[PDB]
RNA sequence: GCUAAACCUAGCCCCAAACCCACUCCACCUUACUACCAGACAACCUUAGCCAAACCAUUUACCCAAAUAAAGUAUAGGCGAUAGAAAUUGAAACCUGGCGCAAUAGAUAUAGUACCGCAAGGGAAAGAUGAAAAAUUAUAACCAAGCAUAAUAUAGCAAGGACUAACCCCUAUACCUUCUGCAUAAUGAAUUAACUAGAAAUAACUUUGCAAGGAGAGCCAAAGCUAAGACCCCCGAAACCAGACGAGCUACCUAAGAACAGCUAAAAGAGCACACCCGUCUAUGUAGCAAAAUAGUGGGAAGAUUUAUAGGUAGAGGCGACAAACCUACCGAGC
RNA sequence: CUGCGUCAGAUUAAAACACUGAACUGACAAUUAACAGCCCAAUAUCUACAAUCAACCAACAAGUCAUUAUUACCCUCACUGUCAACCCAACACAGGCAUGCUCAUAAGGAAAGGUUAAAAAAAGUAAAAGGAACUCGGCAAAUCUUACCCCGCCUGUUUACCAAAAA
RNA sequence: UGGCUCCACGAGGGUUCAGCUGUCUCUUACUUUUAACCAGUGAAAUUGACCUGCCCGUGAGGCGGGCAUAACACAGCAAGACGAGAAGACC
């Protein structure tokens, strides 16, 4: 008799089911004694909207544009463009050692950083 | 009703294609070739049906004995049931005794 | 709608921008640590016996103390082997049917167009 | 259709691939060996041919092993190869009477044993057959190191064997630390079972345990691409400098 | 942001910030009479009223006062030729009240005057068809079906 | 997106149009028309090219193809192989007669040499620079792809930028300076947002 | 659904072979029936009108520019032949060949009313030779095609015999021939290399005599009245 | 001339060869598809039975890793129905196929979808133009049953002999099956189309080949041996066993709740009497409103009462104020 | 789980009907939290005396509502339910369906498609004189009568769907 | 251990006094429903084919001997079609 072919949502079931089932929204606090919701300010996402005044770019690109060939960006290309000049300059200087990779840009660990790379702790 | 109202398209049969032209060749391979090759070695087909003949029960038993381990579960179960049924039918039923 | 293609253009542009940003992030992660994925994961057998890529979630207590995580089962008992074999045989049947149908279509096509043979 | 291989070859096929293919060769051979266990619940004929009394002809005879059920409680002790016998019996030993299910169980005792190599006392569940085998082998250590796995029939026994082999290979000083004379005496009494450590480390491990151990051995964090890129760059720079 | 993993928060943890958002909203004309300072939006299902307030204050610089959200269920009664139900998506509707007493109204996005052609348009097919329609006339009843093409 | 039945049959009306929807309902199951397969490299009929009709009502005539269908190996020649149909037909009007073309096959028409108006057989050969062109067997020459108006109908030659169109110089200028930072921290530094509290390590499993 | 517009944003477009109507209307002078009897004065007036109409000469020059090997002195005979062949095609209802002689705009006027009738039409005599009254051409690249219209005058004897579905006589008489005067327009798609001159339309002067009456009697019903509406003259 | 009829593809079947798939982002063991808190919680254990023995009780073949032969031999067995080796000998192997099906066929499949059931589970039907539909002026004629064009005139298994002539004249006890014998008032059939039911070579017989030898190892042979031809059906029970699924109805119980006007009475398993529970009698209904109802009349109605919610006991069983009651509208043993 | 809200429909079948026709198809719109669900830091340590107007009195079946010492703790209104002529019975089924008020309504609905008044059939009302003479039986209907025999102490329970009993 | 009785109670099985009444002597009148006709929608069991009579006989609408007999629609009737009707009961 029951419809088992439909999505199970929060509109179906008794009061407990309807009040317990969610709809996908993230939590921004916790319930304390007396069914009182305490909201944590730093669990509410903050929209970091920049200042858009004096911005040259526009949503659409003029069709009068050359078609530059597609070259996907790789780790090797990024390393060559970023760290290779400094490393080769230091090698030419002659004072080089694998213990200065931290100065060269290498990060031995992600701990102690606001933006870890693996696993990442920042949103889109 | 039950019969077509239009003539079927004519069927063209090439009596002189490769297979019809070369059919029967090397049937006497043993006679004309110092008996190095047997004509039953020219049989292309199932492993259990190369150079052998028998009734349905014999074919089923031979297939189970040869490729029974390689069959799928459902096919093997069906083969076992068919063997049981044919055994009962042949050994317990018939006009003659 | 006046210009429906504008929405498609905007969606494509936003997808391209997100692609570029994600590509930069992936390249930086590969350089710094080398992980090809930003979210931890593992290869585990579920209760149904099929290999699955489980994506790790984030908690505050270790897994051995967790109750809900411990209730979940990541091992398959021997009774699933027969069903795994049946699934494999079904997939083999489907693949064989597809191959045979392709060969039949090729033969029919050659019959209909003689100059394909020539 | 038909499978390419018979179903009973699938276990060997999956051993040929994956993490199982990277296991040590000696461990793989030891797992693959399928030597017949020593008879316990049946008496072997002892001859390949026997004279049939009724017709006086020399007929070949075989030893058909009798199936044995080993309960999971036997893996925590040393039953010496005995186990539950599950079968049928004709009532009053008459073929024309009914056939009844019958279960024969071994008698179990909780004895105390001392290992000279391990310098420890274990309280285990054993049988009179196990005690007789120990007496014949002249010691628990000799029995464990001599009887193969198909005669031990105990995961605990295999663990004891692995521990003893590891200690013999390592010449571990933790065995009587303050008595090197006694330690050397034990080691030279049991010197005949000397096994290289890299081969004794896998003795008694089941397939799952071996897979987990190999995964642990292969578990290494990926090296960042930055190190390899700077290494190849500095090597290229050095080769260019040599060319200059 | 939706379809993403929110990092877990602990006491003394950093403020959670989002730099690129996939939330897209649609300002809609209310189907019933509403107060002047009330605006109706269709927002993604993973979006809360606090998030909508911050979204409007940040991206659009819109001062909002009160937000009330509800979930509208899509009809599942549609059936195709295979007698299988077709589901219309469920969507979240939000009502936002302006802060400083501003009044908002939904303007006409399709003015009839702007729809009317102010410039000149000359479509060949339309001109051909209208010319044929105006040139062709109904048959004279006194002719009684006799073709009018013959000049005799 | 795209909802096409496996044996959907392509016709003159473009897929997804009202006429195509009425001709091919989702529930219809007709016999699939067998089409000789032509590889993407092998196909050599393109829009805006003059081709001569070999067989039909009016053979030996040259016309420029206006439409091509790779699904059925169809080439439609403008103003050639045309029948006549009434258009603008209602219960009160007798309709307007207009000509409409019929599909042709790549075997039904043969590409013509522009300098010598006679059908020819053409093969794909490479140039000295490696660019692929088509050269005929008889009196070999280069016949490039005729210029055809773009699908979207945009004309860069007569393109004027609008109020929401990025300028060419701004779109072309390069501002990305490669480094080892993420967009999040770069934007935080640019805007001056300060976060002193650290993130406590959590458990991932 | 409407068939006026094929789906938009399509590279393919419907190709047209003929224009909706005459680019410039030609008004026949009153008394051309008398000018027909005044045969010499008819030729003199045609020559004078052709000389005085500069637009006619410019149009003829454009026609010669698009096809140099074209003559005005021989076109009346070819036009008469095309006219007779087109009208003969009606007798056997050979629309396949009529498509090569008449325009797509002329085709409905020649087929729609005789879809289910038998027409016995014949040409018997010609009273006066045809004369090119006026030549005019289409606008330059209006839609990428250029058309030319040539006006001719016909004063000839014809025969009409039309029967209904059951073969009963319905209009005309199959024996007696009668005089017919009509202005015939011809159109050709100059830009199209395979285009040709085809009869396009005919001009009915406001002073034309009334046509032959039909055999049967026709009743024209008056305005039907709803109960609330009364009769008003 | 209406309903209709025809229309060939989708694909499927058997082989050979070859060892197959499983992270776009997010969610998914809690009430699956649910961002985010202290636990201990863990698998291994002979299949039975139908059936054959004309009952049945010991017993009764079930791939176990090389085709052929030894050989249906040695052996086993209520020595009976039947079961049945080994030593020994050794065999080739080039996927790109078909004296397979063509929409009631071939997979169930357009799909495990619609639909049915609480659940395990069960499980379909169908499509047809054309080169072009951006030609709908198009995919014409005829054809099962059923009707219309076009009701009927004494009398009779409806026909036959006939006749100038439809009837009128004469003769004539429907078909299959089962019983000795049936028109029998013994069973089955409204009609049409499609589908639907005799499978095996021991011996003998016929025709070839060779011949005291035959046969392409093995077997037979006191004219035999080798090869071919030709003989052995379909549907239907009550039942039995194994493993899953069911206490949202109902039987009983557990947790914590709710209802019982008015009068007499007395601190009542008291009386009259609403709500409410039940169902003695009558009538209607009997493919019904209802696979158990309606109207009247009835017993109880502060109690061993009635009832909403959640949970428990599961079939070699539960539960039962024993009616062999009830366990999801057929319980002497559910599905 | 959108299922008589709005617009349009070659529409046309809901046991008939339809032009606004409509409980059918396509599109659009909607139900906004204060009501309700979703609660609670730790370790020890407290908790004999019903309810019934709780005062009388009277009881038995003995009951449905309580903390403190210390440590830690100051951020706060998020998420979800909200429509309807609706559920279980194959149906727009005379059936089944908990609770609070209304105790006859201030809310909610229509037994008759039109005609005639034959038979037989169902329900109701009225009836001269008699009053069970009908019938296996005072079954039904009318009236509001008494007494006895058999069985079981009594209230209660049972064959859901032919037996309510003496079981 | 065995046998009797006592008040109250009962939709339990029989009987009785009086009243009561259409239960009856012997039925009648009226109303509603049903019904018949008109208009709309529109099933099921059943069905070898029927051009489907009576009396007597034989073994009965179909056979034998007599008799009867233009065709056809509607409303009742239930003597027959061992009315499949209607299933049950007995060996
Ligand atoms: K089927
Ligand atoms: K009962
Ligand atoms: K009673
Ligand atoms: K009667
Ligand atoms: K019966
Ligand atoms: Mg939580
Ligand atoms: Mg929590
Ligand atoms: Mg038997
Ligand atoms: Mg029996
Ligand atoms: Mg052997
Ligand atoms: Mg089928
Ligand atoms: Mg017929
Ligand atoms: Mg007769
Ligand atoms: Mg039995
Ligand atoms: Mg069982
Ligand atoms: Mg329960
Ligand atoms: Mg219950
Ligand atoms: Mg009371
Ligand atoms: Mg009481
Ligand atoms: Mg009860
Ligand atoms: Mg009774
Ligand atoms: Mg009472
Ligand atoms: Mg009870
Ligand atoms: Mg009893
Ligand atoms: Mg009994
Ligand atoms: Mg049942
Ligand atoms: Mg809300
Ligand atoms: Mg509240
Ligand atoms: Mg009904
Ligand atoms: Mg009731
Ligand atoms: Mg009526
Ligand atoms: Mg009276
Ligand atoms: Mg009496
Ligand atoms: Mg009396
Ligand atoms: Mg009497
Ligand atoms: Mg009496
Ligand atoms: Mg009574
Ligand atoms: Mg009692
Ligand atoms: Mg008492
Ligand atoms: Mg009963
Ligand atoms: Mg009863
Ligand atoms: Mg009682
Ligand atoms: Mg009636
Ligand atoms: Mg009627
Ligand atoms: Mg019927
Ligand atoms: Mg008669
Ligand atoms: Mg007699
Ligand atoms: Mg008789
Ligand atoms: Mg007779
Ligand atoms: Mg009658």
């Amino acid at each position: 008799g029951a419809d088992r072919m439909s999505k199970w949502t929060s509109k179906r079931g008794p009061r407990s089911f309807r009040g317990r089932k969610g709809r996908g929204a993230k939590g921004i606090g916790f319930l304390t004694s007396g069914w009182r919701f305490v909201q944590i300010k730093e669990m509410v996402p903050e929209f970091v909207v920049p200042d858009l005044t004096g911005f040259k770019l526009k949503p659409y690109v003029s069709y009068l544009a050359p078609e530059s060939e597609e070259t996907p960006l790789t780790a090797a290309q990024l390393f060559s463009e970023a760290v290779a000049p400094a490393i080769e300059k230091d090698f030419k200087d002659g004072t080089f050692d694998p213990d200065n990779l931290e100065k060269y840009g290498f990060e031995p660990t992600q701990e102690g950083k606001l933006f870890q790379l693996y696993p990442r702790n920042f949103l889109r | 009703i039950g019969i077509r109202l239009t003539l079927p398209p004519p069927k063209v049969v090439d009596r002189w294609n490769e297979k019809r032209a070369m059919f029967g060749v090397y049937d006497n391979i043993g006679i004309l070739g110092n008996f190095e090759k047997h004509p039953k070695e020219l049989i292309r087909g199932p492993i259990w049906l190369r150079g052998w003949k028998g009734n349905e029960l014999q074919r089923c038993i031979r297939k189970r004995k040869m490729v029974g381990s390689r069959m799928f579960a459902d096919d093997l179960h069906n083969l076992n049931k068919r063997i049981r049924y044919l055994y009962k039918h042949f050994n317990r039923h018939g006009k003659f005794r | 709608m006046p210009s429906p293609e504008r929405l498609d253009k905007v969606v494509d542009s936003m997808d391209a921008l997100d692609k570029v940003v994600q590509e930069r992030e992936d390249a930086l992660r590969l350089l710094q640590t080398g992980q090809e994925r930003a979210r931890p994961g593992a290869w585990r057998r579920d209760i149904f016996g099929r290999i699955i890529w489980h994506k790790f979630k984030q908690w505050v207590i270790p897994w051995h103390l967790n109750k809900r995580y411990n209730r979940k089962r990541f091992f398959a008992l021997p009774y699933v082997d027969h069903f795994l074999r049946l699934e494999r045989e079904k997939r083999a049947r489907i693949k064989a049917r597809k191959e045979n149908l392709e060969r039949k279509k090729a033969k029919i096509l050659l019959k209909k167009f003689p100059h394909l043979a020539e | 259709p038909l499978h390419k291989y018979p179903v009973w070859l699938w276990k060997r096929l999956q051993l040929r691939e994956g993490i199982c293919s990277r296991l040590p060769g000696h461990y793989l051979r030891s797992l693959e060996e399928e030597r017949t266990p020593t008879p316990v619940h049946y008496r072997p004929h002892g001859a390949k041919f026997k004279i049939n009394p009724k017709n006086g002809q020399r007929e070949r005879v075989e030893d058909v092993p009798i199936p044995i059920y080993f309960p999971p409680e036997s893996q925590r002790g040393l039953w010496g190869g005995e186990g539950w016998i599950l079968g049928q019996i004709y009532a009053n030993n008459d073929k024309l009477s009914k056939r009844l299910k019958k279960v024969w169980k071994p008698q179990l005792f909780e004895r105390e044993f001392y290992s000279e190599i391990l310098d420890k006392k274990f309280t285990v569940t054993v049988t009179m057959r196990t005690l007789d085998l120990i007496d014949e082998a002249y010691g628990l250590d000799f029995y464990i190191l001599k009887t193969p796995k198909e005669d031990l029939c105990s995961k605990f026994g295999m663990d004891l064997k692995r521990g003893m082999l590891l200690r013999l290979a390592r010449q571990d000083p933790q065995l009587h630390p303050e008595d090197p004379e006694r330690r050397a005496a034990i080691y030279d009494k049991y010197k005949e079972f000397a096994i290289p450590e890299e081969e004794a480390e896998w003795v008694g491990l089941t397939l799952e345990e071996a897979i987990e151990k190999q995964r642990l051995l292969e578990e290494k964090d990926p090296v960042p691409l930055f190190k390899i890129y700077v290494a190849e760059l500095i090597q290229q720079l050095q080769q260019q400098a040599l060319s200059e | 942001a939706r379809n993403v993993v929110y990092p877990l928060y602990r006491l003394g943890g950093p403020q959670l910030r989002v730099f690129r958002t996939n939330f897209f909203i649609q300002l809609v004309r209310p189907g019933v009479a509403q107060p002047e300072d009330t605006v109706q939006f269709r927002i993604p299902m993973e979006m809360t009223r606090v998030d909508l307030r911050n979204y409007l204050e940040g991206i659009y610089n819109v001062p909002v006062a009160a937000v009330r959200t509800r979930v509208q269920h899509g009809s599942n009664k549609r059936r195709d030729h295979r007698n299988v139900r077709i589901k219309k998506p469920d969507y979240k509707v939000a009502y936002v009240q302006l802060a400083h007493g501003q009044t908002f109204t939904f303007p006409d996005l399709f003015p009839e005057k702007d729809e009317s052609p102010e410039g000149s348009a000359a479509d060949d097919l339309y001109s051909m068809l209208e010319e044929e329609r105006q040139q062709r006339q109904s048959s004279d009843p006194r002719r009684g079906g006799v073709p009018s093409w013959f000049g005799l | 997106k795209v909802t096409l039945p496996p044996h959907y049959r392509y016709g003159m009306s473009p897929p997804g149009s009202v006429a195509d929807k009425r001709k091919n309902p989702p529930w219809i199951r007709r016999r699939p028309v067998v089409v000789e397969p032509i590889s993407d490299e092998d196909w050599y009929l393109f829009c805006g090219d003059t081709v001569e009709i070999l067989e039909g009502k009016d053979a030996g005539k040259q016309g420029k193809v206006v439409q091509v269908i790779r699904q059925r190996n169809w080439v439609v020649v403008g103003g050639l192989n045309t029948h006549y149909r009434y258009i603008g037909k209602t219960m009160d009007y007798r309709g307007t007669m207009i000509p409409s073309e019929a599909p042709l096959l790549h075997r039904q028409v043969k590409l013509v040499d522009p300098m010598d108006r006679k059908p020819t057989e053409i093969e794909w050969r490479f140039t000295e620079a490696g660019e692929r062109v088509r050269v005929s067997t008889r009196s070999g020459r280069i016949i490039p792809k005729p210029e055809f108006p773009r699908a979207d109908g945009i004309v860069p030659e007569t393109w004027i930028d609008g109020p929401k169109d990025t300028s060419v110089e701004d779109a072309l200028e390069r501002t990305y300076v490669p480094c080892l930072k993420t967009l999040q921290e770069e934007v935080m530094e640019a805007m001056g947002i300060k976060e002193t509290r650290k993130y406590k390590k959590v458990y991932w499993y | 659904a409407g068939l006026v517009i094929p789906p938009e944003k399509s590279d393919r477009s419907i190709h047209l072979a003929c224009t909706a109507g005459i680019f410039d209307a030609y008004v026949p002078p009153e008394g051309d029936a008398r000018i027909s009897s005044l045969s010499k004065e008819g030729l003199i007036e045609r020559t004078e009108r052709m000389k005085k109409t500069m637009a006619s000469q410019v149009s003829i020059r454009r026609i010669k520019d698009y096809d140099a090997n074209f003559k005005i002195k021989d076109f009346p005979e070819k036009a008469k032949d095309i006219f007779i062949e087109a009208h003969l095609c009606l007798n056997n209802s050979d629309h396949d060949r009529l498509h090569t002689l008449v325009t797509e705009h002329c085709f409905p006027d020649m087929t729609w009313d005789i879809k289910y009738k038998t027409v016995r039409w014949s040409f018997v005599e010609s009273l006066e030779p045809s004369h090119v009254v006026q030549v005019r051409c289409s606008s330059m690249m209006n839609q990428g095609n250029v058309y030319g219209q040539i006006t001719v005058r016909m004063h000839t004897r014809q025969t009409l015999a039309i029967y209904d579905r059951f073969g009963r006589l319905m209009y005309g008489q199959e024996d007696v021939p009668k005089d017919v005067l009509e202005y015939v327009v011809f159109e050709k798609q100059l830009t199209n290399p395979y285009g040709s001159w085809r009869m396009h339309t005919k001009i009915v002067p406001p002073w034309a005599p009334p046509k032959q009456p039909i055999l049967k009697t026709v009743m024209i019903p008056g305005p039907q009245l709803k109960p609330e509406e009364e009769y008003e003259e």
